[PDB]
């Protein structure tokens, strides 16, 4: 918006002085991990006689 | 003795960031010495007759 913008700019003047100060952020990402499996059984039978 | 502070890095000044202020200032000392103080003389009186 163009009178957000013009009504908080840095404006400054002869005498100066701490009339503007700026701050600064950081965040953080994450991860994980994961295990998975699958097994399976037979008989000796059932393998032969097939 | 003259000390000169202009406008600029010269005056950081925490208070001011921007250093838009100067200043110059003049010191000195001075006394005084007599001999003979029957030497001087002085008369005081009214104006304007």
């Amino acid at each position: 918006d163009v009178g957000n913008i013009t009504a908080k700019m840095p404006t400054l003047t002869e005498i100066g002085g701490r009339v503007n100060r700026v701050g600064f952020k950081r965040v953080e990402i994450k991860g994980k991990l994961e295990k998975y499996g699958f097994f399976r059984e037979y008989t000796q039978e059932q393998l032969d006689f097939d | 003795k003259i000390i000169t502070k202009r406008p600029g890095e010269a005056t950081a000044d925490r208070s001011d960031p921007y250093g838009e202020m100067g200043f110059m200032s003049i010191k000195w000392y001075y006394g005084f010495m007599v001999f003979r103080p029957e030497w001087i003389a002085l008369l005081k009186t009214v104006a304007r007759l």
